[PDB]
């Protein structure tokens, strides 16, 4: 692992390791905006207005 | 041969028809005998210079 | 100067200049310049750069080229001898190391 | 592959698994006859005598011949106590010689006694050295031949020819000369191979007029010179850079001496052809006198044979000569005529000359493959490798890609400066043309970066900083000193940026100081560069290089000549641009004066008009005026424009750098154009809409005609369309026709050799409609930005559109980590050795042999490591591929335990330190 002609596959590693913690972040927010974030186009008028 | 040789008239293709003769042997001896055409100074360089 | 092969001429003239304002101390710089283009020394090259070392007193720089002269066997000017007949009258090189 | 033994070891035991260290497939068969179970197709190894028989035949069809001569001057030579009694005695018969004479010899204290003459050696048949009268002569030849009895010899006629060669070979011709003349004076006769062993001195040296002195001298003593004689002055005009004086001598060996030619003289010819310039013909004379010394001679070709002409035909990069070089090596290897380090680099020569690096870096480990060394030649036509792949560089069709060759040319660099790291961490000497590779390598790099990128002036600047500090720096680094190419690349550098001053300079110091003699191709250099140069005279100092080529005996080619005239007719622009320019100036200089005097000024008032108008004539009649223009025209506009705008001579107060008026570049045109009052919609080159990148157009209009028609019409009639009468000539068979033409390019398309068109309005308004809301919800212009709108749905935004690449990051597998995925991408592992490589991946005892170094070396210290039991290897192929579709799944399943085991176990060791 401690070789001079590794570089850019650890390069790509962190790219690809970037990229599904990004996703995790895009899926579990896109999860909490089809549970919850139906009801706010039904919340109460007293809440959204506060 | 070369084939260019035999159907082109261009002048250094001349060349080609005679045998393979020695480059010190055509050109003119120096002081010390045969010697290279290209070893002689003013051969070599041009007049300009 | 970096692109045209100048000749021993062409620093002649550069020797000359430099000795027109008191420069006899560069116009020895402009020798050292000459040999290390490779250009060779011409007597009349050698005749100015021995005048130059009469008034900037440079034995030392004298001695190279007297012994440059007899090694390339050029034929000594009148300007050239009374000047190293004067370097020798004051730092009596000629007569220490037989070389006349 | 250009894979490492040890990789490669270690790639089949991954391919092989378990069973690669145990029984072998001959022992499995001989294990299935003893117990009964084999089949009916194998061949049972009933016998082994005489299978051991038939395979040794089968072998001896391919055993090499010894070809090393035990030659009795190389261990003379070699021996330096011997050569130094030989050095003392010829320095004793040189300085003084003997008196041969009678009784009281003991008189010198220089020829001391060792423990009717000449009538006793005229009547016997006796010579003169081997008589002992107890003289001076007599102690010199008891003296000389107590010294070559030492080193083997026997003082006769076949001895002293190995001492005198002994001695030339080293110098020492007068030496030699000494002892031949005291070996002569003492009856052993002057034989013609003793004359032989006198030329050799100045073959060796290269003076020609002491081999023919030497000739003229055996021939005026009545000695016929046999052929060994016109061979050493065969190699005497070799050595001495006059090749076609070989083949002169040759030739009147053949007419008047009568002497047949032996192999040596084939292969000297062969020699002087292979670097022969004086005609155009050597590689033709070359390849017919090899095919007259094998078919009609009946010789059979040897290695030096093989050797001269593989040599000769690695020059030219035809690939019929390039495949008959091939087939040669090939020829040499099945004819029991094993490659060594002189085979591999005519291979590396041959695969040089067309720049391909793929050949060169196979040629590097299959030499490594076999334990033979490569020595600094095979990296230096590496590096000229790199030169050659560098140049044949296809850049238009970079061009058409929009790609620069920027970084290919960064790796060309590296690769290379890696290569020259590599040669002085080993520790070997420093040769004059691998640095002379690197400095080729810089300078034509420079060259191409001024050719394809003349923009990027940075790249420029670094590749002559680079330049310069090789040319300025690198020579004296390892004391080395500057040679013919080492001049050549430079003065081709300087001839490439039109520094010709510089150029001149450096051509007459190399030609007056150091005395070198310039080769043709910086003879070409300062010949374009001249012709190039639009100055005036630039012709008239070509043709001085032309005439310096000529009464030096450099070859002038036809195709110099014709580029000569295809360069002087290229740059006839680069004159008429000079000359112009001159008219220019001029125009600008007479404008400044006339502005200034004022007659301008007494000049615009049209007083001619005004007196004569334009309705009356000289006599006072009316004449016809044409009616004024709409000033909405763009006629009218155009000679507003003409009048109102500034003048020609104020665009620009001084020329350009080089000889040329101002407006070439795009910012002096810009400026121009800013001084008119016209605002350019093209302000650089990449907005130039470039009609030489079509493909499907000019296609078209070569076969069937121009499809617009209307592009060149002036008032209606220039337009090319199809008749309306119908038939042959009609709309119906011209659109039918460009169909099949653009079918053609449909099918270019489907066959991979054009890339694939975008999305046009006619093809989605045709689509599935589902396909064309995909399209306008997702903004895709290719069927491509399509399928991976489809195949990655993660990928989108909310509003259906298209994430563009950077933002996807594929996974990168692990196998990709292992030593022989690593050393396919290295790019240096074919320029490194076996120790070096091994050093580089493990550093323990299981690389370590204890010199000889293979694949089946590894594998069988593998084998007896795998059965004591150190090694321990899992049974079955680890890497699997070509027989399922599903066979990368399979191996990365059988290396997650050794890779994680790799990855986990030193940090192991560094938890268990106690940091």
């Amino acid at each position: 692992p401690k070789d001079k002609r590794l570089e850019s596959l650890h390069e790509k590693r962190l790219r690809y390791l970037a990229h599904m913690q990004m996703e995790r972040q895009i899926r579990c927010v896109r999860e909490n905006a089809k549970l919850f974030d139906g009801v706010e186009n039904m919340p109460e008028a007293a809440q959204c207005r506060e | 041969k070369v084939p260019h040789s035999l159907i082109y008239n261009i002048y250094p293709y001349l060349e080609e028809i005679r045998r393979r003769k020695g480059m010190m042997a055509m050109h003119p001896p120096g002081k010390d005998g045969l010697l290279m055409p290209d070893r002689v100074v003013d051969n070599r360089l041009p007049d300009h210079l | 100067s970096g692109k045209l092969k100048l000749d021993s001429i062409c620093y002649l003239a550069l020797i000359k200049a430099k000795m027109s304002r008191g420069g006899y101390a560069e116009a020895l710089a402009v020798g050292r310049e000459q040999d290390a283009d490779g250009v060779p020394f011409l007597p009349h090259t050698y005749t100015h750069l021995l005048e130059a070392a009469e008034v900037a007193d440079d034995g030392e720089m004298a001695l190279e080229l007297a012994r440059r002269m007899s090694s390339e066997q050029w034929p000594v000017s009148d300007r050239g001898r009374e000047a190293l007949k004067k370097l020798s009258t004051r730092h009596h090189w000629e007569e220490v190391a037989e070389y006349k | 592959k250009a894979l490492s033994p040890y990789a490669q070891a270690l790639r089949h035991v991954a391919l092989r698994g378990a069973t690669a260290f145990g029984p072998g497939a001959k022992e499995m068969e001989l294990d299935m006859l003893r117990k009964g179970t084999l089949p009916a197709d194998y061949r049972p190894p009933v016998q082994g005598r005489w299978d051991d028989t038939i395979e040794r035949w089968a072998y001896a069809w391919q055993f090499p011949a010894e070809e090393e001569q035990d030659d009795i001057t190389k261990s003379v030579e070699r021996n330096a106590s011997g050569m130094q009694a030989l050095l003392e005695i010829g320095n004793k018969l040189l300085r003084s010689p003997p008196s041969p004479e009678p009784l009281s010899g003991k008189a010198s204290k220089l020829y001391p006694p060792v423990g009717r003459a000449e009538e006793l050696s005229a009547k016997y048949n006796v010579p003169m050295a081997y008589i002992d009268d107890s003289s001076e002569a007599s102690n010199a030849s008891k003296s000389l031949a107590l010294v070559m009895e030492d080193v083997g010899l026997e003082f006769t006629e076949d001895g002293l020819t190995v001492v005198i060669s002994a001695l030339s070979r080293q110098g020492y011709g007068t030496i030699g000369r000494a002892i031949f003349d005291f070996a002569s004076a003492m009856g052993l006769g002057p034989s013609a191979e003793m004359y032989r062993a006198l030329m050799k001195y100045a073959s060796r040296r290269g003076d020609v007029n002491e081999s023919m002195a030497l000739i003229e001298e055996m021939k005026g003593n009545g000695i016929t010179p046999r052929i060994g004689n016109w061979h050493e002055l065969m190699y005497t005009f070799y050595k001495a850079k006059d090749y076609p004086a070989v083949s002169q001598i040759v030739d009147n060996m053949k007419m008047y001496a009568n002497i047949e030619p032996n192999e040596v003289t084939f292969v000297l010819q062969l020699k002087a052809l292979a670097k022969d310039n004086s005609q155009l013909n050597s590689l033709p004379e070359a390849i017919q006198l090899f095919d007259q010394m094998e078919n009609v001679y009946g010789f059979i070709a040897s290695r030096p044979h093989y050797d001269a002409m593989m040599f000769h035909l690695s020059q030219s990069p035809r690939p019929e000569m390039r495949l008959r070089c091939e087939e040669l090596a090939h020829k040499m290897e099945l004819m029991g005529i094993v490659w060594n380090a002189n085979t591999y680099l005519n291979l590396i020569r041959s695969a040089q000359v067309v720049g391909d690096v793929a050949a060169v870096e196979k040629y590097l480990s299959r030499m490594r493959e076999e334990g033979i060394p490569a020595s600094i030649g095979h990296l230096t036509w590496a590096v000229q490798a790199h030169v050659q792949s560098m140049i044949r560089i296809d850049y238009d069709a970079l061009k058409e890609k929009d790609e620069s060759p920027l970084p290919t040319w960064l790796e060309h660099l590296e690769t290379c400066f890696g290569i020259y790291e590599l040669v002085v961490r080993r520790g070997w000497v420093m040769q004059l043309p691998f640095v002379n590779a690197l400095l080729r390598l810089t300078c034509q790099a420079t060259i191409l970066s001024m050719e394809r990128t003349p923009d990027e002036a940075e790249t420029i600047g670094r590749f002559e900083e680079q330049a310069n500090k090789i040319w300025n720096h690198t020579f004296d680094e390892w004391q080395l000193q500057k040679d013919v190419y080492s001049y050549e690349c430079y003065i081709a550098l300087l001839a490439h940026q039109q520094r010709i001053d510089e150029a001149e300079k450096l051509f007459q110091e190399m030609i007056l100081k150091k005395d070198l003699s310039p080769s043709r191709r910086t003879y070409h250099c300062m010949i374009f560069m001249h012709l190039s140069s639009g100055e005036e005279g630039g012709t008239a100092r070509a043709l001085r290089y032309l005439e310096a080529m000529e009464r030096a005996g450099i070859q002038v080619r036809p195709s110099l000549l014709k580029k000569i005239v295809r360069v002087n007719n290229a740059a006839g622009y680069k004159r008429d641009m000079k000359r112009r320019a001159r008219r220019i100036m001029q125009a600008r200089e007479e404008y400044l004066a006339r502005k200034e005097e004022g007659v301008s000024f007494g000049e615009g008032g049209k007083e001619g008009a005004s007196n004569q108008r334009a309705d009356v004539d000289a006599e006072g009649n009316s004449i016809l005026e044409p009616l004024a223009v709409s000033p909405t025209s763009t006629l009218a506009w155009w000679e507003k424009w003409k009048r109102e705008t500034v003048s020609k001579h104020e665009l620009f107060t001084e020329e350009g750098a080089d000889g040329t008026p101002k407006g070439e570049t795009f910012e002096e045109k810009n400026e121009a154009l800013r001084m008119m009052g016209i605002t350019s919609s093209f302000q650089t080159k990449d907005l130039v809409p470039q009609p030489d990148r079509q493909k499907l157009l000019p296609l078209i209009r070569r076969e069937e005609g121009e499809i617009a028609g209307s592009l060149w019409a002036m008032d209606g009639g220039e337009l090319s369309y199809p008749k309306d009468g119908g038939g042959p000539q009609g709309w119906g068979v011209r659109l039918w026709r460009e169909r099949q033409l653009v079918k053609r390019e449909y099918q270019k398309v489907l066959d991979g050799y054009r890339p694939v068109p975008q999305l046009s309005t006619l093809g989605n308004s045709v689509r599935t409609a589902g396909d064309q809301l995909d399209i306008e919800r997702s903004g895709a212009q290719t069927p491509g930005e399509l399928s991976d709108y489809r195949n990655f749905p993660d990928n989108r935004f909310d509003g259906g559109q298209l994430k563009p690449e950077s933002e996807a990051a594929p996974a990168v597998p692990f196998s990709a980590e292992l030593v022989w995925q690593g050393e396919a991408n290295d790019k240096l592992s074919p320029y490194k050795s076996d120790e070096e490589i091994a050093l580089e991946n493990d550093n323990t005892f299981f690389s370590s042999l204890s010199t000889r170094r293979s694949k089946f070396d590894y594998l069988e210290k593998w084998r007896d490591m795998y059965r004591h039991g150190t090694l321990e290897v899992p049974e079955g192929p680890t890497l699997n591929f070509g027989r399922t579709p599903d066979d990368h799944k399979e191996t990365m399943a059988a290396l997650v335990r050794g890779w994680y085991q790799r990855n986990r176990k030193e940090p192991a060791s560094e938890e268990e330190l106690k940091r």
